[PDB]
């Protein structure tokens, strides 16, 4: 169901290539008919309000997307009804039999793994979750037990669910023992490093996301190529420039992606530029991959040019080590810069110490300043020191 | 024994005035007695506290860092106390179930 979320995604609010709109709408109406799913048609009503781009043409002209109705209607919510009333009967046909036979803890569990497929398949999220609750307690082992986790995971991802989700995850992790099992391996570091995204935790997320297994791809929830999508994106911070050119450049994973998906190019244009630290090249790269890239993916859209920011920070730092004083025209005719547009750009760090460059007004020139000393590292210890002291004070006299 | 018979810097202080009146009254005595190897060790120690104050700017570098090691010192020393008064306070849930 990676299609089906994806889709979904792209005529919230695309500001490029309006085109793919087209195909996102006859994709999720043609599979939405395929399917069991009755609400998931409903929900484009009200999931669309309020956003650029609208998909809903009723009472609002200002729709800007090449398939304009996504009006719900009873024609297809009739049809999607017989089918699941249809099911349900076959599934209570058989669960009535399992339960006049009562063989072991695992005919009794199937009984609620059909149902927990079931309700999630019919649109069904809070009366899936009372389903899976049966079948993992009667569970015969910990296979049967994370099958439970897989359908928690599928609702969660599409509603963006970080607290039921996130409790039922580590609790397959943690358990009574977890050992080298793949799939409380693969499978979590993948969901829990897709959670980590959402709240851009970047600790575990280049260490979960560019290092991957193998291929990952179960293709039920995320692809293969989505994988190696926010790969490019969260390799950019954690990772410094020693593993860009072990885990990212001269990672065998991402030599074969060129020759086969051409619509990313976050692992060539952008590695590339920053490892050779040219500006001029990596200027332009930027909107290229911020429109095919940040826009249509869910998990980055939702910020987008806040990492315009960030991405352009790391890049500022390059050359900040490799020069001491400079003019500003220099890097103007080189790197193909604007100086009259260059103090706003570097107006947003260095005020807030992000950066240490230092610009001479008078000739025109940049300096640099210290990058690191004694000082500035205690002053975390401050911050840090008198944040702890307000737990004492107010778990002190609140026990008394 | 001796534990049978009978049972920092302040004391240093004092010992340190201790030797310098023993120098006191050697150079009031000698004035007298007039008008060598201590004065040639003498006017080594003057040499060798007006000269300390050059290095006070490099002095104040570790000496910070004693109030870092006792500021995470403090830190820990709740640690000992709030732990205590958690378990004095499943002492009086004790006592009164009693």
């Amino acid at each position: 169901n990676y299609e089906v979320s994806e889709k979904a995604f792209l005529l919230t609010q695309s500001k490029v290539s309006i085109e793919q709109r087209k195909e996102a709408a006859e994709f999720v109406l043609a599979k939405i008919k395929e399917e069991e799913m009755a609400p998931y048609y409903k929900y484009l009503c009200e999931e669309y309000l309020v956003n650029n781009g609208q998909s809903d043409l009723e009472h609002d002209e200002k729709s800007d997307s090449l398939n304009e109705w996504i009006k719900f209607d009873q024609e297809l919510y009739n049809e999607l009804c017989k089918k699941n009333e249809s099911k349900i009967k076959e599934l209570n046909e058989k669960i009535q039999k399992l339960e006049e036979d009562d063989e072991g803890e695992l005919e009794q569990a199937q009984a609620w793994i059909n149902l927990g497929e079931y309700y999630a398949q019919i649109g069904d999220k809070d009366n899936a979750e009372k389903t899976l609750g049966k079948s993992l307690s009667k569970a015969i082992s910990t296979g049967a037990k994370i099958d439970v986790m897989l359908t928690i995971a599928r609702l969660g991802f599409f509603y963006n669910d970080q607290l039921y989700v996130k409790e039922k995850l580590e609790a397959v992790n943690s358990m009574i023992e977890k050992g080298g099992d793949w799939e409380r391996r693969n499978r979590y570091k993948t969901y829990y490093g897709i959670h980590c995204l959402a709240v851009r935790n970047f600790k575990e997320a280049a260490k979960l996301l560019v290092d991957s297994l193998a291929t990952f791809t179960s293709i039920e929830l995320t692809s293969y190529e989505s994988i190696a999508t926010y790969a490019s994106v969260t390799g950019l911070f954690t990772l410094e420039r020693t593993d860009l050119k072990s885990k990212v450049i001269d990672s065998p994973e991402l030599l074969s992606l060129i020759s086969t998906t051409a619509a990313l190019q976050s692992i060539s244009s952008l590695t590339i530029s920053l490892y050779a630290s040219d500006y001029a090249s990596y200027f332009p790269y930027l909107l290229e991959t911020y429109a095919n890239v940040l826009i249509p993916c869910k998990y980055l859209n939702r910020h987008a040019d806040f990492f315009v920011r960030e991405m352009r920070r790391k890049v500022y730092a390059q050359l900040l080590e490799s020069y001491k004083t400079l003019s500003l025209k220099s890097m103007a005719s080189a790197f193909g810069v604007s100086v009259a547009f260059l103090d706003n750009d570097l107006g947003k760090f260095i005020p807030n110490k992000q950066l240490n460059c230092v610009i001479d007004r008078v000739n025109g020139i940049v300096e640099t300043n210290r990058p690191d000393n004694k000082n500035a590292q205690y002053h975390l210890l401050v911050k840090q020191g008198d944040g702890l002291l307000t737990k004492l004070q107010k778990y002190g006299a609140a026990v008394r | 024994g001796v534990e049978h018979l009978l049972r920092i810097r302040l004391t240093n202080q004092l010992k340190s005035l201790k030797g310098l009146q023993s120098k006191l009254k050697d150079v009031v005595e000698y004035l007298d007695k007039v008008i060598h190897t201590i004065l040639g060790k003498l006017q080594d120690v003057f040499n060798l506290n007006n000269l300390q104050k050059a290095l006070t700017v490099k002095t104040n570098d570790e000496l910070m860092v004693i109030y870092i090691s006792n500021l995470v010192r403090s830190i820990i020393a709740f640690d000992d106390l709030i732990e205590n008064k958690i378990q004095n306070k499943k002492i009086q849930e004790q006592r009164v179930k009693d």
